[PDB]
């Protein structure tokens, strides 16, 4: 029962672990609520809701 | 004239100009214009202040007190788009750096690191008159305590020509902030200032003084002294009828 | 309970108030008719954990009691080497 | 047995005597309470003193109040040893105080009944006063 | 031979050459563009600005019309450029000649996306620029990159390819690369005897031989870079400033982002166009006050104009050029752990003069600035883009000893480029 070894985390990464470039999506609004809120336009003009 | 039926004014502050360029005496790369300002103090026979009014006198002055470049903060009420969009219709956007609405200014500003980060980020702080009063808090003593009281611009109605005449009117104007006391100083304006500006612009704080300051104006003012940061308070008038005025007085 | 405190504020919408705004939004659209970035907590295993690593997360705060350890058992770690 | 002296710091504001000794009474008989407060004002130090009973009291409360999350600030409680705590640091303890408004009295002082006498031992020779500043010129 | 019109070009060269704005040729385009139009081997030494770049571009793009090459042909001319940012300056100006084009460009440097430059090179790349250290490892392991079909060579700056440590490297590649019926050019702005090496062993027997031949420091840390320079640009926002850069990214992030927070910048970067960048430079010469970023590349040839402040923002990647260079106030931005510059500037024998600046002034708006970057996605990717050039370039100075990458920090450096953490760029 040694006491816990910290051998890799006992230092602190300073980058991200990933370097993929930052898509738009997070910096435009919603699509998905856009398709959402063009389906419920449809909706309210056909009498459905 | 007003003072004791005499101005001595004049030969005064061009000698203490004199004085001041006189005793002059790494290398720094943030540099500004900078310069000793000019401290006109003013002594009275009664405490002038009940309690510190935490709203500056908009003393007007024909030679501003203020660098033209400073940076302004607006604190309007909210909304704060409404103001935003008036000060860049007005083109004060090198003038008015900023406009923050009231709401926004206590949510966004609570730390006093917060506090003291935005203070030194602006050179003047105009605030709309109708909020004012809640200044003395969200504000503390990070702004009223240290050299920071903001300015009460009246822009109720909030349109172009009147935001402009009233930063313009807020930049040519020094303030003083009423505390009790006896002796109190003023800003008159700074070195770079002739002495025929400066003297300007010491007859026209008096003459604010003497009615809206001193309630017996210069029967009130005991003595007069030009001064800077460091120089001797030249004596600039001293009452001629204050030994029967103090004894009337105190009595 | 401070902690928490913080949390609530930041509750994601429930479905039946993302479906009130979504329709308020779809009326205007639909008759006539620039928002500002939400703001929440996040939740997920999968999303946190990719939060972590890419150094976004300001605050983890992990369950005490996941039944099978495992699924967080080496998240204190990765939350100390990030 | 022992007297422990607790020293609690980075105190909310409102966390005032009144509150200190009613919150740590809670905890065991609390002797002595000062909170530092500033001369002219009166406004509080942000930090305090308390004497407990016996310094095991102090120690459980040390141990259960040292950085408690309060109105935004961690609390600071420590026991400070008896061979650095003075014997006059509790001087005014449990005594409220006196808020002087050394701007009122000084008003009064500048406006209040004169004589004669006084107003000559006012005046003096300020034609004196207004010789050291020629000869400074 | 006068203008660009006098020499037998197409059509296509003739109106990318027109849209670049060049009508009057220059004394080494003279001098080597029509020998190189008739397949001659060509040593040329130059000086600095003199025109080289379209001097080689321009015949070897008429070679590549005439040869009608194709994609599938893989690579008929190599360009070797000594640094990252000379190799991108080459080639943006090959995008705007082959314009009008059809054949195909591309470029694999140092501390780019090596597998994506592979599947660059699979598709077939007809005009290659390179670095020797890139270009080496991509002819020995990329599989299916084609350059049996080479045809024209061209190495620019030798002399400091060599002095870089490309000894072993350029030979190497020489020893890979076939050299039958390959036109080889060598530029060089100096004469030493490893250039002439390597004349004898890349270029064929019987070349043809063409030539035409007070400092201030501030020591800043790499966070608080950035701070004191919107400081000192809002202090003098009525001078002449030019502020030079390592990058071309890290010039189009800072003019993106001073113009975001309302400081009117110029750059000359502009669209990378050739004209735009000339309209620019001619804007900035005219205008008494205005303030230009540009890299230190891009200045290598172009006349300074009276400025009132010369700010050295990034460290020079030639710095014995940049001490014969100064040759109103120059201003040089140095960190701690790069001091030794300051021995070395002593050792070249020049005066220099130290500027502080009290924290107070600095302006404290780190946290607003990456508020913005972080709510931009365009300021967010120059940002990264501009950070990661900012190291690549740093990783490939030539003064190891000075500008040592390992002894850089990048927490601060990303938290002067607007991060809160350092992004994840593959050095």
């Amino acid at each position: 029962y040694p006491d816990y070894d910290d051998f890799f985390t006992n230092t602190v990464r300073e980058t991200p672990l990933s370097s993929a470039p930052e898509p738009k999506r997070r910096f435009a609004p919603s699509k998905h609520e856009q398709k959402r809120i063009l389906q419920l336009a449809y909706a309210i003009r056909k009498g459905r809701i | 004239e007003l003072l004791g039926s005499d101005a001595p004014l004049e030969k005064v502050c061009s000698a203490l100009l004199e004085y001041e360029s006189k005793r002059k005496s790494n290398l720094l790369e943030d540099e500004q214009d900078d310069i000793e300002p000019v401290w006109l103090q003013l002594a009275t026979l009664k405490f002038i202040g009940n309690n510190r009014k935490l709203i500056p006198y908009k003393i007007a002055i024909k030679n501003p007190v203020i660098p033209s470049s400073s940076e302004a903060c607006l604190i309007v009420k909210d909304p704060q788009r409404v103001y935003k969009d008036l000060v860049n219709e007005a083109g004060l956007s090198k003038v008015v750096t900023r406009v923050i609405g009231l709401s926004k200014l206590k949510a966004k500003w609570n730390s006093y690191e917060q506090k003291r980060q935005l203070r030194d980020q602006f050179d003047i702080f105009l605030a709309d008159d109708r909020v004012i009063p809640m200044l003395p808090r969200i504000l503390g003593k990070t702004f009223y305590q240290k050299s920071k009281v903001p300015v009460p611009v009246k822009i109720s109605k909030g349109t172009a020509e009147q935001l402009k005449r009233e930063v313009v009117s807020a930049y040519g104007a020094t303030y003083f902030n009423s505390a009790p006391c006896s002796s109190f100083m003023i800003k008159c304006g700074h070195v770079s200032n002739t002495s025929t500006e400066l003297a300007e612009n010491v007859e026209s704080i008096l003459q604010f003084v003497s009615k809206h300051i001193v309630p017996d104006g210069a029967k009130g003012i005991a003595s007069i002294h030009l001064k800077t940061s460091q120089s001797i308070a030249i004596p600039l008038w001293n009452n001629p009828n204050l030994k029967e005025l103090i004894a009337s007085s105190r009595k | 309970t401070q902690v928490f405190k913080l949390l609530n504020k930041y509750r994601p919408e429930t479905a039946a108030e993302k479906k009130q705004r979504l329709v308020a939004e779809a009326e205007a659209v639909a008759n006539g008719k620039v928002s500002k970035k939400p703001y929440n907590v996040k939740y997920g295993l999968n999303h946190v954990v990719a939060l972590i690593e890419a150094k976004k997360a300001k605050l983890v705060l992990i369950a005490s009691d996941v039944d099978p350890i495992e699924l967080v058992v080496f998240l204190p770690a990765l939350c100390k080497k990030m | 047995k022992k007297k422990g002296v607790l020293y609690v710091g980075r105190l909310p504001h409102g966390f005032y005597e009144k509150q200190m000794r009613m919150y740590f009474s809670q905890f065991g008989p609390v002797l002595r309470l000062r909170m530092s407060r500033n001369r002219k004002t009166g406004s509080s130090k942000h930090y305090a003193f308390i004497e407990f009973e016996s310094l095991d009291v102090a120690n459980v409360v040390a141990e259960t109040m040292h950085n408690y999350l309060l109105y935004g600030k961690l609390l600071q409680c420590k026991v400070i040893p008896e061979d650095q705590v003075h014997e006059n640091m509790f001087k005014g303890a449990d005594v409220p105080f006196k808020r002087i408004p050394h701007a009122t009295i000084a008003r009064l002082q500048h406006e209040k009944p004169l004589s004669k006498e006084k107003a000559d031992k006012l005046i003096t020779r300020h034609n004196r006063k207004l010789k050291l500043k020629k000869r400074k010129l | 031979i006068e203008k660009f019109s006098d020499l037998q070009l197409s059509e296509n060269i003739q109106k990318a050459i027109k849209e670049m704005g060049f009508e009057t040729m220059t004394e080494i385009q003279k001098r080597s563009i029509p020998p190189l139009l008739a397949g001659r081997d060509v040593l040329g030494a130059a000086k600095t600005g003199s025109g080289k770049t379209l001097a080689f571009l321009i015949p070897t793009i008429e070679m590549l019309y005439a040869l009608k090459f194709k994609p599938r042909n893989g690579t008929g001319v190599i360009i070797i450029s000594p640094t990252r940012e000379l190799a991108l300056q080459i080639f943006g100006v090959a995008k705007e000649l082959l314009k009008y084009h059809h054949q195909t460009f591309g470029i694999v440097i140092g501390g780019a996306n090596r597998r994506a430059e592979a599947d660059k090179l699979v598709k077939g790349v007809n005009l290659l620029v390179a670095t020797p250290g890139r270009l080496l490892d991509h002819l020995q392991n990329t599989k299916g990159f084609v350059f049996r079909n080479l045809r024209s060579l061209v190495i620019d700056e030798a002399d400091r390819i060599l002095e870089i440590g490309f000894e072993d490297e350029m030979r190497q590649i020489m020893k890979i690369l076939p050299s039958e019926n390959r036109q080889t050019l060598l530029f060089s702005a100096t004469q030493t005897t490893k250039v002439e090496d390597l004349a004898r062993i890349s270029l064929k027997p019987g070349p043809l031989y063409v030539n035409v031949d007070e400092q201030g420091y501030v020591v800043v840390d790499s966070d608080k870079r950035f701070l004191l320079l919107f400081s000192f640009l809002k202090r003098n926002l009525k001078k002449k400033v030019i502020v030079f850069m390592s990058s071309c990214a890290s010039v189009k992030y800072m003019a993106e982002l001073l113009n975001y927070i309302d400081l009117p910048v110029l750059d000359l970067h502009g669209k990378q166009k050739q004209q735009r960048r000339t309209n620019t430079f001619f804007e900035f010469c005219n205008a008494e006050k205005g303030i230009l970023l540009c890299t230190n590349v891009a200045a290598r040839g172009l006349d300074i104009p009276a400025v009132d402040w010369i700010v050295q923002y990034d460290p020079p990647d030639d710095p014995r050029d940049y001490i014969h260079r100064v040759g109103g106030k120059s201003l040089m931005f140095l960190a701690p752990s790069e001091l030794g510059f300051l021995r070395y500037l002593k050792t070249a024998k020049v005066s220099l003069n130290e500027f502080e600046f009290p924290a107070n002034k600095v302006a404290n708006v780190q946290s607003q600035l990456e508020k913005l970057v972080s709510k931009n996605y365009y300021l967010q990717q120059s940002a990264k883009d501009g950070y990661r050039s900012y190291l690549q370039a740093y990783a490939s100075y030539s003064l190891k000893s000075i500008f040592d990458i390992n002894k850089l920090d990048l927490a601060k450096v990303a938290k002067s480029f607007g991060f809160a953490h350092p992004p994840n760029v593959n050095i």
